[PDB]
Parts: C-alpha cells; sequence; structure tokens
RNA sequence: AUCAGAGUGGCGCAGCGGAAGCGUGGUGGGCCCAUAACCCACAGGUCCCAGGAUCGAAACCUGGCUCUGAUACCA
RNA sequence: AUGUAAA
RNA sequence: CCGACUUUGUGAAAUGA
RNA sequence: UUGUUGGUCUUCAACGAGGAAUGCCUAGUAAGCGCGAGUCAUCAGCUCGCGUUGACUACGUCCCUGCCCUUUGUACACACCG
RNA sequence: GGUGAAAUUCUUGGAUUUAUGAAAGACGAACAACUGCGAAAGCAUUUGCCAAGGAUGUUUUCAUUAAUCAAGAACGAAAGUUGGGGGCUCGAAGACGAUCAGAUACCGUCCUAGUCUCAACCAUAAACGAUGCCGACCAGGGAUCGGCGGAUGUUGCUUAUAGGACUCCGCCGGCACCUUAUGAGAAAUCAAAGUCUUUGGGUUCCGGGGGGAGUAUGGUCGCAAGGCUGAAACUUAAAGGAAUUGA
C-alpha cells in the first residue's frame, strides 16, 4: 500500500508531507519545526531525524506501508541544493520501519526564471 | 568611488550655480 | 523510550572540534554486527574500546 | 478524524499489462460533497515501470486521470507523460548539441494535444575531434523531420495505439531510422506528451479501453 | 600591471555575454566569468546507502542523482574554496 | 493685564502621602599598547522659596519667585 | 573605531 | 440600505427537528 | 624614638571560599611542608638553592594570544600604533 | 518566512505545504564553449516572410575606380526625459525590524519611479584589447570556426553510389591559444607593443609635471538631466608607472 513523501528540504526548515497517491489528501504533515525548541534548531538534520520518525509512526498507524519519495528544494530562482534536512530524512524516514518505493527530485527548475531576489551585486555580507 | 562622487558633487554644485544665474538674470 | 545500546571502536578517524576536543571515531554495533556508524566522541578513545550511545539514529559527518 | 474516510482501488487501462496501479481516499460520500462526483479527477502521477513489471522503463512517468467510479473502483485513462529529472538532466551535458521539437496534434479520436521531441548527436567511433556540434541549419533539417515524422506517425485511431506506440519506444527508434542521414542522434526520444483539451466523458467509450 | 592574459574571463570575438547570478549571493556576474561546476552528487551518501537497499520495495533499483550546474562569484568561490589563489607561475595553468 | 502649565540627580525627565527613580553624565576597577566602545561595581539630590492640615508631603491647599503657552474683540 | 605637534 | 409579510405558484435533494 | 628583634599577660577586628576579569602548570611536575644561603652587628613575609608528602587532567588543536616557512595583496617602510 | 541569531511579516477569518487549473507579465535554464555573427553598442525557444552580409569557389566583368579622413552624417548598453499600453518578478527614493556608540549603511519585510513594449528624445560607460585604420616582412605547433580541394574506410542512412556524420592531408579567411628570444620594452610583458639613434609605407585623432578642472566664462545642441567646445589666477616638488626586499 503505497503512499507518497514530499520532502521539501530547504534551508531555514524542512518539510516531511505525506499524501496518498493524488496528492489531494494529506495523510500527515510534520514539520522540523514542530520538533525542536530553537528557531535555529529547526533547520538541523536532527529535527528531521525525528520529524520523520513521528510520520513512520502516525503512517504505521493508518495503514500506507510503502512509499514513494519526492525530494524538493527551495527551487525557483533560489538553491537547488536540497537541505541538510533531505539525507536526514531519508535515512532515518528508511530506518525507523518502512519501505521506500521510488525516489525522485521534483525541486522547481525554471526554463528561465524571474528575477531573483538580492539586486545586481546581491547579498554583500 | 573617490572620482564619481567628486564628479557628483560638482555636478550637484554647478546645478546649483546655474540657478542662481537663473535668479539673477 | 530509547534503551541505551552498544558499540565498539573499530578505528580513531581523527580528532575535530574547534579546539581540536572531540574524537571523530568509526563505531560498529554489538546488537547488530554490520552497522557501521561515524560518531563523535570526547575524551580520550581508543581502538577497540567500548561505547555506550544513548541515541544511535544520529551520526556526524566527515571533519564535522 | 481520518475515520470518515474511504480508500478506492484506482485500476488503470487494458493497454497496460499491470493493474490496480494503487489506492486512493476519500471523505465519506455526503450529498453535497458526494465524494463519487466530488472528486472525479484525480491526476495520478505513477512510473510506468510498475505499469509493465520491468525496470528499462523506470524513466518515463506516466499521469494517469481519473474520469470515473464504478462501485469503490476507480476507473482511469491515460492522461500524460513525461521524463524524470535524473533522466533528463542526466543526458544533457556538455559538448554536444541538444536538439528540441514540439507539435501539435489532433488524433482521430476528438483528442488535442502535444508533442516534445529531444535528441543528441552520436560521436561516432574513431571521433578524435573532442565536440559533436551540428551547425544550426542540420538542427533545423532534422527538428523538420521530427515534426513530419511525429505527425505522421500521429493521425491514428485513438489514445490507444498513439500510447501502445509510446510504450515500446516507437517514435524514437524511428527518427534515427529516418534520419541518419544527417546526424545520427542517440537518445531521441519523446519527453513529453500533453493532453490538451479532451472531449468529453463517453463512459461506452471508456469501458472497452477500461474493463 | 594586468593580473591575467584574459582578465579572468574568456571572451574573444564578442562585445557583450549574458550575465547569470551567483548561486550563494545572487551577484550578477557574466556567464563566461562565474566559477561554473556541475555538481552531480549521491542523493545520499555512501554511509547511508546499504540501509535504502534494504528499504526499496522493488529489486534492482539504483538511486537516483542529483545533477546541478552551479554558479558562483569569484567572491564566493575564494570565500567557499571552489577556487584558491595560487602563486604567480602556477595561476597560468588550466589543468 | 488677566488665565492656565511646569519648576525633581550634573542635563533632559518619571513619580497615586510607607518616603525617589530613568537614561545619561560623573567616580573605581576590568579588556586594550593607549583612548573609545564593552563588562563589573560606587556616590547622588536644598524634590522652585515659606506656611498649614494630614498616621504619613515632593505631591494636598495657600502665599512669594522664574519661565512658557493662550485671550485681549464691535467701535 | 581610532593613534605625539613635542623632530 | 437591508428584514419580514404580500403578488408567490410547481417538485427535488441535503442538512434540523 | 616614627615601637630593630624576641619573649610574657591582655586587647580578639575584617574574613561565611571572593564581581568583572586574569595568572602558573603535563611527572616526583602542580600544590602542601619545612631547612640552608644571600642580605646581616640585629631585622627574611623576599630571592636563590634543597629536600619531604604527592596528585587530578591531556598525550590534543589552531578557536583565543603569539611564532616559523611558502603562496598571495598592498596607495605601508618611523612598516597597521602604517 | 528569514538569519549566524533575531524581529518587522503571514497564521486555527486555516498561513506554510500538496494536487489540479486559469489569468498576467517577465525571462528563455541545462545544451552554452578560451565557440559563431555583428562597424561598435550588441545578438541565444519555434516556424514563416522580408531585405542585407563576411568568407570560400570562380579560365566572368569594370580597369585604379583606392587608404585615411577637418566640416558634415548614421547607429550608440544602462540610466534618464515626454506620453500611451503593462504592471509578474525584482527595486533607487520612502517606511519600517535588527546591529551599532551612532546606522541616514551592509542584513530582513513592504515598496513608488523603474524593470517590459510602443511613438519621440538623450549621446555618455573601466563604450576595454585601457592596443586607431589600411599595407609588407619576419617563428613554430596543435586545436577550433566557415568554405573549398585531395585521400580509403566505417556508417543503425543511401533502390546502389554520390552525398550526411566521422578519420587523414592541404589551402584560404576568422576567434584565439601554447613554447622561445635571435627582437622590443622602465619592466610587467608582447609573435605583434618586432622590423627605432642602423631613427623616414600612408593617414586621422591626441599628450607636454601635479593640482586648480572637464571648473569659470563665452558659444552651441537638449524638454530637462546634461553633452560637445573650454581657460585663467593661484598653488605645488613631486604626483605617477613597473619590479625587489621587508612589514
Ligand atoms: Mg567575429
Ligand atoms: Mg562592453
Ligand atoms: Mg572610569
Ligand atoms: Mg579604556
Ligand atoms: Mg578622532
Ligand atoms: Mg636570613
Ligand atoms: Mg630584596
Ligand atoms: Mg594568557
Ligand atoms: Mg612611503
Ligand atoms: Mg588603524
Ligand atoms: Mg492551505
Ligand atoms: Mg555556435
Ligand atoms: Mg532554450
Ligand atoms: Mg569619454
Ligand atoms: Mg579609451
Ligand atoms: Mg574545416
Ligand atoms: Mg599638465
Ligand atoms: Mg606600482
Ligand atoms: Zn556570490
Amino acid at each position: 500500500v503505497f503512499g507518497v513523501a514530499h520532502i521539501f528540504a530547504s534551508f531555514n526548515d524542512t518539510f516531511i508531507h505525506v499524501t496518498d497517491l493524488s496528492g489531494r489528501e494529506t495523510l500527515v504533515r510534520i514539520t522540523g519545526g514542530m520538533k525542536v525548541k530553537a528557531d535555529r534548531d529547526e533547520s538541523s538534520p536532527y529535527a528531521a531525524m525525528l520529524a520523520s520518525q513521528d510520520v513512520a509512526t502516525r503512517c504505521k498507524e493508518l495503514g500506507i506501508t510503502a512509499l514513494h519519495i519526492k525530494l524538493r528544494a527551495t527551487g525557483g530562482n533560489k538553491t537547488k541544493t536540497p537541505g541538510p534536512g533531505a539525507q536526514s530524512a531519508l535515512r532515518a524516514l528508511a530506518r525507523s520501519g518502512m519501505k521506500i518505493g521510488r525516489i525522485e527530485d521534483v525541486t522547481p527548475v525554471p526554463t528561465d526564471s524571474t528575477r531573483r531576489k538580492g539586486g545586481r551585486r546581491g547579498r554583500r555580507l | 568611488m573617490r572620482a564619481k562622487w567628486k564628479k557628483k558633487r560638482m555636478r550637484r554644485l554647478k546645478r546649483k550655480r546655474r540657478k542662481m544665474r537663473q535668479r539673477s538674470k | 523510550d530509547t534503551q541505551v545500546k552498544l558499540a565498539v571502536v573499530v578505528k580513531v578517524m581523527g580528532r575535530t572540534g574547534s579546539r581540536g576536543q572531540v574524537t571523530q571515531v568509526r563505531v560498529k554495533f554489538l546488537d547488530d554486527q554490520n552497522r557501521l556508524i561515524m560518531r563523535n566522541v570526547k575524551g580520550p578513545v581508543r581502538e577497540g574500546d567500548i561505547l555506550t550511545l544513548l541515541e544511535s539514529e544520529r551520526e556526524a559527518r566527515r571533519l564535522r | 478524524p481520518f475515520t470518515k474516510k474511504q480508500w478506492y482501488d484506482i485500476k488503470a487501462p487494458l493497454l497496460f499489462t499491470s493493474r490496480n496501479v494503487g489506492k486512493t481516499l476519500v471523505s465519506r460520500t455526503q450529498g453535497t460533497k458526494i465524494a463519487s462526483e466530488g472528486l472525479k479527477h484525480r491526476v495520478f502521477e505513477v512510473s510506468l515501470a510498475d505499469l509493465q513489471n520491468d525496470e528499462d522503463q523506470a524513466y518515463r512517468k506516466i499521469r494517469l486521470r481519473a474520469e470515473d467510479v464504478q462501485g469503490m473502483n476507480v476507473l482511469t485513462n491515460f492522461w500524460g507523460m513525461d521524463f524524470t529529472t535524473d533522466k533528463l538532466r542526466s543526458l544533457v551535458r556538455k559538448w554536444q548539441t541538444l536538439i528540441e521539437a514540439h507539435v501539435d496534434v489532433k488524433t482521430t479520436d476528438n483528442y488535442m494535444l502535444r508533442m516534445f521531441a529531444i535528441g543528441f548527436t552520436k560521436r561516432r567511433p574513431n571521433q578524435v575531434k573532442r565536440t559533436c556540434y551540428a551547425q544550426a541549419s542540420q538542427i533545423r533539417q532534422i527538428r523538420r523531420k521530427m515534426v513530419e515524422i511525429m505527425v505522421n506517425q500521429a493521425a491514428s485511431c485513438d489514445l490507444k495505439e498513439l500510447v501502445n506506440k509510446f510504450i515500446p519506444e516507437v517514435i524514437g527508434k524511428e527518427i534515427e531510422k529516418a534520419t541518419s542521414s544527417i546526424f545520427p542522434l542517440q537518445n531521441v526520444y519523446v519527453r513529453k506528451v500533453k493532453i490538451l483539451k479532451a472531449p468529453k466523458f463517453d463512459l461506452g467509450k471508456l469501458m472497452e479501453v477500461h474493463g | 600591471t594586468f593580473k591575467r592574459r584574459n582578465g579572468g574571463r574568456n571572451k574573444h570575438g564578442r562585445g557583450h555575454v549574458k550575465y547569470i547570478r551567483c548561486s550563494n549571493c545572487a551577484k550578477c556576474c557574466p556567464k563566461d566569468k562565474a566559477i561554473k561546476r556541475f555538481l552531480v552528487r549521491n542523493i545520499v551518501e555512501q554511509a547511508a546507502v546499504r540501509d535504502v537497499q534494504e528499504a526499496c520495495v522493488h529489486d534492482g533499483y539504483v538511486l537516483p542523482k542529483l545533477y546541478a550546474k552551479v554558479h558562483h562569484c569569484v567572491s564566493c568561490a575564494i570565500h567557499a574554496h571552489i577556487v584558491r589563489v595560487r602563486s604567480r607561475e602556477n595561476r597560468r595553468n588550466r589543468e
């Protein structure tokens, strides 16, 4: 029995969003920041560790046994490199007791995008 | 950009000197 | 309710830390002896040391 | 909260080898938010590897349209297709030319759709030169051949036979067998088949393709 | 003094090269001057690959790979050690 | 000329009788090669002048002083 | 942030 | 401006009784 | 004498383990404990030597302060206190 | 959401996230390069049309018609200006939240003009190769771009061949690059910055120590911003270029 795990793995946060095979109903949506105290801990891979353990437990308690993963970065006119939490989420969400069906990156990549935040010289810090 | 901003200062100063001439015209 | 799990340090990879004070080791799990994980360890640790380990699925990354 | 939800069995048409691609769920049918007519248009995203029980076709995602339900059993018809991003990014590399084309097609069944084709030149064996670039007019010539060949293979009966030309990769492997006189074009494919506007419901027309 | 033969960008026979955005600071630098690397990373590093082959439902499945062509400006490349300051003589080679 | 308003730390200001503070400023250490800056401590005032009532006043009432703000119109 | 005029 | 009654009839479904 | 010193009786203070900060130290080492010498007519809380008892921690790192080499940059050479 | 960390901000009137779809305007990834075209600025989605163009090939023609060019003329990024259309993203000014001693800044949120298009202006950029244009000689090589010529030798082609892709060799014309002085140079460096005191192919522009200054004044062009042309008084003993050592 198959679900779909939308792993939004950006910086500053990480989302683990499980739906049915259509994407129209969210069985469970556990967020890394739901599982930590620090607005800086909300993006560390550990947050994704336990926020994926709870996805797995609330997924066994709903029935779907195998999971089509779909990883996704910030996308658009931003980074395309997944946040630290992507690999942590896959690692924990596989070994917490679960079956992964198919991996795929669905990060938004534009044929070419609108102007990107920062100005010409960009973020100089 | 001390060269550029010196040029911009003289641009402003010359604008104001021009204004004083359209006053005392 | 995590049950504290055990490992042996097969090799000491290095000595990370800003002040060079956290040994980074590579541990092998006693209860099932095919799980090998890179962890951080503080203080003097040599090869073959058995480490108790409260929480298991965290690992460090090379030159953390 | 998740107890008024019934699952449903998504079964794909007979033009695919494998069945029962998955399980969906809806809130229990009230009136005014009846489930059956309420959703009726799920777009499922399923790779073709588990519809053909193979791994050579692990790329080539098919998007399928839920269009009717019959007693705890969701009917389906083909709705489009695409590559996986890993596939396409693996294909597109430096030091060669990437060739692409696109065409509007109206198959005999009153379906309007769009074809996107893609191609990549070969390094012939003994090629000592580090690069393989065409020259921007042979590009246009084989883009024109792709247009002609793809419309030729189209204007067929139905999405049935169109998709069963898709399944064994008919279009690609007789694009280069049509143009190996300009460039070899290793990895000719059809990335995307976008169904723009479907005609109508036509339950009877659904039934023999999906039994 | 002229630091480099080509100026740090390979522009000959052109007058204008379309700019791009640094992937880190979003600075607009010309496409022929930006440090451009095509990183192809594993989805997971090799210490967590056995554990996913022990979870793939269908056998014989190979891990996808992240292909992405990241761009950097010179500032961010230097700061992140994509490239390094090399000696007057070593500076010239392109290997 | 009448009528309000305010007189509190060195300066600008908070305060509702048991009863005095805020920033800053000053004093002594600390960091620095040294000055800032920063960290830690220290001392404050005739609560405008003179009375009364009040358990209990700088506040409450009144008299005296100094500044500011208003109103001084129809002929 | 900065650095005797007292050579 | 909006609310109710009135011209204001027909049958149908979903939620309250 | 502004008591050299040493006794005797009495007088019985602060000091509740010390803020900001900062120093020294890797094996008979730190620290505790006394002796001898220098000074000296007398005055040793100091300095230099000496032994006695005798550890915790670490066997590292360049994070702080600095040092050495190489590369790089410089509008500095009284040299970044430029 | 965002950051190193924050807050402004959005959010149980259901934000963020997921799927389907529609509108808008912008942009055209990857392919994409020491690669092409263009007088320079500049030009990357498709097809069609319209004119133009360099090279190549030529046992075609004209026969010196040429080179560079005060005056004069065409194009000339971005910004900017007048006025329609559009108003996604981004964003001067402006308003906030942080930081800081201050923070009118870097950082984060909102954002006006603007970014886009049309009609018309403007005439400047480190508009760069900091290298005017035409010509000749001189040193070597492999790449690569286009055209052409010659080789046999295989194409997931070709009713067979030819032709297309590819391998080899050679010509021109490109964009460049690698090695070396026998050269040049203050050197850095340069195969053109060489053929320069053994100084003379032709031609246009242009500099005469640093400031004052591309300033004042005059002229002229421009709606305006400004552009082109452009001194003096006075002051100063150095300013500056390349490379060496040290710090
Ligand atoms: Mg060219
Ligand atoms: Mg330019
Ligand atoms: Mg003081
Ligand atoms: Mg000080
Ligand atoms: Mg000062
Ligand atoms: Mg003595
Ligand atoms: Mg002494
Ligand atoms: Mg110290
Ligand atoms: Mg000097
Ligand atoms: Mg200084
Ligand atoms: Mg929502
Ligand atoms: Mg090209
Ligand atoms: Mg494209
Ligand atoms: Mg100029
Ligand atoms: Mg110039
Ligand atoms: Mg050729
Ligand atoms: Mg001069
Ligand atoms: Mg110099
Ligand atoms: Zn950058």
